[PDB]
């Protein structure tokens, strides 16, 4: 019954949950050509899994 | 409101009180007697005259 809606909410017997940040950006990430690719695992929201 | 232990204690202190406030301290129904049976009778239906 606790209201906290930035990390989870149900809708009825299936509760979606924001999953986020697999891999962290550093400030001297570049986008260089050897750089490791981060598969848009970094942003604020990627998915939403149910 | 019917099973008191729905209502979480750590969400609702308040509500939770006034649930089991409800459920202990309703006042109770009762009855009396009235009349005479013996030589009047009685119109009572769904009780005992």
């Amino acid at each position: 019954g606790a209201a906290l809606s930035q990390f989870f909410q149900s809708h009825g017997e299936v509760l979606e949950v924001a999953a986020g940040r697999k891999y962290l950006q550093m400030n001297n990430y570049s986008n260089d050509d050897d750089d490791p690719p981060l598969f848009a695992k970094d942003l604020s929201d990627y998915a939403k899994a149910f | 409101f019917m099973n008191i232990q729905l209502i979480s204690p750590i969400d609702a202190p308040i509500l939770r009180q006034w649930a089991e406030i409800i459920h202990r301290y309703w006042p109770n129904p009762s009855q009396i007697r009235y009349g005479t049976p013996n030589v009047f009778g009685s119109a009572n239906l769904f009780t005992p005259p």
